[PDB]
């Protein structure tokens, strides 16, 4: 029931602003602190600030003051981080987190926004299919050509999990991403039961799902 | 409206330190309040819905380094309120060209950690009759001699009924609270002009801090809740006198700072509240600052005096 | 500030073992102290804190002890879904900073990958481009060889790999390798192959298709 639901993930251009968000819902907002945290691709984690909602009350990190502002909405129970002054440093996840009662942890996270700063544009992707060609048959989708990070792959809407592999995106030469997410599934179903991939790009707001069928 | 008060010095070894439960015993309910003077002054106020609850002590986690759960009052299940009053820090500001209600009050000198402190033993103070014992302290280090002939003394008093001290500042009391007398006597100012005052941090709820509600000063009131009655509250007159017979042309202004929400670490540390509340990070801390830049002072004869209940419940109505 | 000293940096241990990682701080943090795991993709999730107490719906063989500057996450019995990275995080002096990390690697038995091989679609195919995907699943330990060949002729420069972290079910990786080709290029080409090379194989595993 606590849920701590963060704004889609962002492409923001060098030297330009962003404000991301994070709505607190299943509890008094105003209760318990919220702390911002940074996560660079492949690194730590990073402490910002904590803010009151009742008082906007805050505490910041010394690296982070003016390159960070907190604020809160206590109407619609929604915390605001924005960034300013936007370089290659500041691409990350970026999580809003709500403190435990006596404010000695972080209990309930949610989960990320992740920022790139470029000059590039957005770009959705093209998802194609990976066709199946001792009984256990591999499929998947091609999720290529898109800008920027990250992508998310289901299959089945969620109600596919086991046996699903999503890789890690690799940078092509083209500056754009691509990834292909695959799953394991008896070949005796594959004539009956229908797989499909369901992607999700937020930067470009392209949501595609693309059925995967025997060739 | 009336309640049966027991008392009682606890005591433990090795490293034996100033422990001192009150119980005021109601109806269908009990009042606890432990006081103590292990770490800075302080005191854990406990309201329960039974006439049965205890409180246990476990000395060697008490003064070990995690002391979290060596105080408990039991059942757990019968707390309806539990908070924390405690003094933290003796503060000494130079006025010297300050204007009266300037904050801060004037040049702060480096302040006395509270934690610091040695303490008499309280058994000897302990007075059944009147409901009363008192801890009185000097620092530790004190390389210049400020409290060579010096003392601080947090008195305190419990009560049975509802009633009126004759004595100034006369807070109307109620069965359920205590007073605590504070009184610096003798101690030696770090330069002329200096007002004296302490810091209080409370145990907030929340994220946030309650603010102080509020004739001359003799015939005032300031009152700090912790939440909407009944619940965890402090009364007191904006009032400290600078003589021991408490003359009204002693009188001195007690000016109370705007509460800040404060971090632990930004207070000496408490063994006496970790062990109750466990690690926390919500206090609400002020400044209390007695008297102005000119008029009587603390430089008259060294010494000061302020009164406050603590208590919960309703507050006494002292109208 | 206070300093943090996490050790160590990386740990690998088989299922079953007991692990433990230590934060060292500078001062006393009278246990105001959190641990987090965070699996891949994921947001880190609250284990111990007050340097003790278990989070409800925490796994008991997780716990957490230590006081003053010397404080201990120990894992007992450690199962695959421990995989991952853990970090501890103070909550004394601001700033509220993290320690450095701790990778958790599971040691388990050596895996041969089963292979896959995928044409590029059709649908791609009018877009004027070729991928072709060669999957090797759930093996271990993670150096594997992948080479591609087209009538018989290895390639080089035009394949890219990706890796997944191991599973958290069976310990093992993934990984696919793609080839990109003009459509022109892949349509005067007939056979597709991919040659995989891992430890756990007798000798090299091929797979491949002929265009069409
Ligand atoms: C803090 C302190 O010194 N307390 C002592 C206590 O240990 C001892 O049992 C008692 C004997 O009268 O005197 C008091
Ligand atoms: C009996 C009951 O339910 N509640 C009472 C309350 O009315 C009263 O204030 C007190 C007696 O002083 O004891 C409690
Ligand atoms: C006097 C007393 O009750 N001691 C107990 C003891 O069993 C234990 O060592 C510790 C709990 O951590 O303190 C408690
Ligand atoms: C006699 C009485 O009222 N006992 C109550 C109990 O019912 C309740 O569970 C508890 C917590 O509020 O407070 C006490
Ligand atoms: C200016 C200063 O530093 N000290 C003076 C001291 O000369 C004087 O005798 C005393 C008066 O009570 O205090 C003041
Ligand atoms: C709780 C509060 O306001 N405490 C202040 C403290 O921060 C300051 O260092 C001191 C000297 O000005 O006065 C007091
Ligand atoms: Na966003
Ligand atoms: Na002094
Ligand atoms: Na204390
Ligand atoms: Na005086």
């Amino acid at each position: 029931q606590v849920q701590l639901q963060q704004s889609g993930d962002d492409l923001v251009k060098p030297g330009a602003s962003v404000k991301l968000s994070c709505k607190a819902s299943g509890y008094t907002v105003t209760s318990y602190w919220i702390d911002w945290i940074k996560q660079r691709p492949g690194q730590g984690l990073e402490w910002i600030g904590r803010i009151a909602p009742g008082s906007s009350n805050t505490y910041y990190n010394e690296i982070f003051k003016g390159k960070a502002t907190l604020t809160v909405d206590i109407s619609s129970s929604t915390a605001y981080i924005q960034l300013s002054s936007l370089s290659s440093e500041d691409s990350a996840v970026y999580f809003c987190a709500r403190e435990i009662t006596s404010a000695t942890a972080m209990e309930y996270w949610g989960q990320g926004t992740s920022v790139t700063v470029s000059s590039a544009s957005t770009k959705g992707p093209s998802v194609f299919p990976l066709a199946p060609s001792g009984g256990t048959a591999a499929l998947g989708c091609l999720v290529k050509d898109y800008f920027p990070e990250p992508v998310t792959v289901s299959w089945n809407s969620g109600a596919l999990t086991s046996g699903v592999h999503t890789f890690p995106a690799v940078l092509q030469s083209s500056g754009l991403y691509s990834l292909s997410s695959v799953v394991t599934v008896p070949s005796s179903s594959l004539g009956t039961q229908t797989y499909i991939c369901n992607v999700n790009h937020k930067p470009s707001n392209t949501k595609v799902d693309k059925k995967v069928e025997p060739k | 409206e009336t309640r049966q008060v027991s008392m009682e010095v606890i005591s433990g070894w090795p490293n034996p330190q100033n422990l001192l439960h009150i119980r005021a015993v109601g109806s269908n309910s009990t009042l606890h309040y432990v006081w103590s003077s292990l770490g800075p002054p302080a005191v854990v106020l406990v309201a329960t819905n039974t006439t049965q609850s205890v409180l246990s002590v476990n000395w060697s986690l008490l003064l070990s380094p995690d002391p979290a759960g060596a105080l408990m009052v039991l059942p757990k299940s019968s707390i309806q309120f539990s908070s924390a009053l405690v003094f933290t820090r003796l503060l000494e500001f130079d006025s010297t060209n300050a204007s009266e209600g300037a904050q801060p009050p004037g040049k702060p000198y480096p302040p006395y950690s509270l934690a610091k402190f040695s303490w008499n033993n309280i058994t000897n103070s302990l007075d059944l009759a009147n409901l009363s014992a008192d801890f009185q302290g000097r620092p530790v280090d004190d390389p210049t001699g400020a409290f060579a002939n010096g003392s601080l003394t947090f008195k305190v008093q419990a009560f049975s009924r509802s009633g009126r001290p004759a004595q100034p500042p006369r807070l109307l009391h109620t069965a359920d609270v205590c007073q605590l007398e504070v009184a610096l006597v003798g101690a030696s100012p770090r330069g002329n002009h200096s007002l004296f005052g302490l810091e209080v941090a409370t145990l907030g709820q929340g994220p946030d801090c309650p603010s102080v509600n509020e004739a001359p000063a003799v015939f005032q009131l300031n009152q700090l809740l912790w939440g909407s009655s009944p619940s965890g509250f402090m009364q007191w007159r904006p009032v400290a006198f600078s003589e021991e017979e408490r003359a009204r042309e002693s009188a001195l202004p007690c000016q109370a700072s705007t509460l800040h929400s404060t971090l632990a670490s930004s207070l000496p540390h408490s063994p006496i509240v970790q062990a109750f509340f466990g690690s926390q990070n919500n206090f609400c801390a002020f400044n209390l600052t007695f008297g102005a830049p000119t008029g009587p002072g603390y430089w008259d004869q060294y010494y000061l005096c302020w009164s406050m209940l603590l208590g919960m419940g309703f507050p006494p109505v002292d109208i | 500030d206070i300093q943090m000293t996490q050790s160590p940096a990386s740990l690998s241990a088989s299922v079953g073992e007991t692990v433990t990682i230590t934060c060292r701080t500078s001062g006393d943090i009278h246990s105001y102290l959190a641990w987090y795991q965070q699996k891949q993709g994921k947001s880190p999730q609250l284990l111990v804190y007050n340097a003790k107490t278990l989070v409800d719906g925490v796994p008991s063989r997780f716990s957490g002890s230590g006081s003053v500057t010397q404080y201990t996450l120990k894992i007992s019995s450690l199962q695959p879904e421990d995989f991952g990275n853990y970090y501890c995080q103070h909550f004394w002096t601001p700033p509220w900073t993290f320690g450095g990390g701790t990778k958790v690697e599971i040691k388990r038995t050596v895996a041969a990958p089963s292979v896959f091989i995928f044409p590029p679609s059709d649908e791609q195919l009018k877009s004027g481009t070729a991928s072709v995907v060669c999957l090797l699943n759930n093996f271990y330990p993670r150096e594997a060889k992948v080479q591609w060949k087209v009538d018989n002729a290895l390639q080089s420069g035009n394949s890219q790999e990706s890796v997944t972290e191991q599973d958290s079910k069976d310990s093992t990786y993934s990984l696919s390798s793609t080839l990109t080709l003009s459509k022109a290029d892949y349509e005067k080409h007939k056979v597709y192959a991919c040659e995989v090379t891992h430890q756990g194989l007798s000798s090299p595993v091929t797979k491949s298709f002929n265009r069409g």
